[PDB]
């Protein structure tokens, strides 16, 4: 089963497809592809849980009903420079504005 | 041009309402005028008696959306085979995102107000043009 | 696979898959790896890649095709987007 994704650092977003079965390193060699960054140098999150390379996307909850093509799961990215590793962020989209009256 | 084909062989049909929308079913009756008939709501079926070569296709019963009956916008009974009604499955289809679009901001803003929102004439125009069974019916001839 | 860049006003880089982004004519001609939109925002932009998405994924498809979700706050902008993006 497809499960639709957003990968999301500073930014950033990736939007792709992977396997339900698929593992948390393989989405990293996705991200390798489309950002030159090889695996070891990538911390993938859901929420503020560090994802285990091992790990199905599945097992640690993006599924084919939760991720969506019309609205897909976010899995946070974090790049090490260097020696350490940046802490996780996620630059927020803009705000809408206020709704025009006749819309109200 | 587009009307029902009076028949008289019946053919027993089943609406299924395999959208989120209040279906209006509309029959094309003998002189391609339109009727509607009795809605369904989402989800729902309803075993009818219709003819066949007769002609329908399937709105959205509060706005006039259109929408598909298996996969196309004309739906007309055929022969039942061993007794068995034919299945139209009624469903969403991939509007464009303008049209989707379109179709919010009508739920949102009374038609007096299109031309208050701050957007291009053809947009306002576009919100005023909205769907309608005769304009399709003329565009399908 | 082949993907490009789509840039928001706000300087929010979107990656998606190139087939995804020609669902838009606007896109191809601003094409011919990257497009900025001066005028789209990122709570707009979003949804743009998004319904690239959702499209590519329900065209042509037999299994039932949900509601494309779109809030209140958002469509006004949408539309215009839509307009200019022609999809
Ligand atoms: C209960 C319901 N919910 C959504 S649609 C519906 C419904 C209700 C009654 C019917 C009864 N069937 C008809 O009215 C069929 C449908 C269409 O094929 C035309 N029709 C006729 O019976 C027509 N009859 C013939 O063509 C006799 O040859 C007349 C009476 C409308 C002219 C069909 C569907």
């Amino acid at each position: 089963m497809d499960v639709f994704l957003m990968i999301r650092r500073h930014k950033t977003t990736i939007f792709t497809d992977a396997k339900e079965s698929s593992t948390v390193f393989e989405l990293k060699r996705i991200v390798e592809g489309i950002l030159k960054r090889p695996p070891d140098e990538q911390r993938l999150y859901k929420d503020d849980q560090l994802l285990d390379d091992g790990k199905t996307l599945g097992e640690c909850g993006f599924t084919s009903q939760t991720a969506r093509p019309q609205a897909p799961a976010t899995v946070g990215l974090a790049f090490r420079a260097d020696d350490t590793f940046e802490a996780l962020c996620i630059e927020p989209f803009s705000s809408p504005p206020e709704l025009p009256d006749v819309m109200k | 041009v587009l009307r029902s084909v009076n028949s008289r062989e019946p053919s027993q049909v089943i609406f299924c309402n395999r959208s989120p929308r209040v279906v209006l079913p509309v029959w094309l009756n003998f002189d391609g005028e339109p009727q509607p008939y009795p809605t369904l709501p989402p989800g729902t079926g309803r075993r009818i008696h219709s003819y066949r070569g007769h002609l329908w296709l399937f709105r959205d019963a509060g706005t006039h959306d259109g929408l598909l009956v298996n996969q196309t916008e004309l739906f007309v009974p055929s022969l039942n085979v061993d007794g068995q009604p034919i299945f139209a499955n009624i469903t969403l289809p991939v509007y464009t995102l303008k049209e989707r679009c379109l179709q919010v901001v009508r739920s949102l803003v009374k038609p007096e107000n299109y031309r208050r929102l701050d957007i291009v004439r053809s947009l306002y125009e576009d919100l005023e043009d909205h769907p309608n069974v005769q304009k399709d019916l003329e565009r399908l001839t | 696979m082949m993907y490009v860049k789509l840039i928001s006003s706000d300087g929010h880089e979107f990656i998606v898959k190139r087939e995804h982004a020609l669902t838009s004519g606007t896109i191809k001609a601003m094409l011919s790896n990257e497009v900025n939109f001066r005028e789209i925002p990122s709570h707009v932009l979003s949804k743009v890649c998004m319904y690239f998405t959702y499209k590519v994924r329900y065209t042509n498809s037999s299994t039932e095709i949900p509601e494309f979700p779109i809030a209140p706050e958002i469509a006004l902008e949408l539309l215009m987007a839509a307009n200019f993006l022609d999809c």
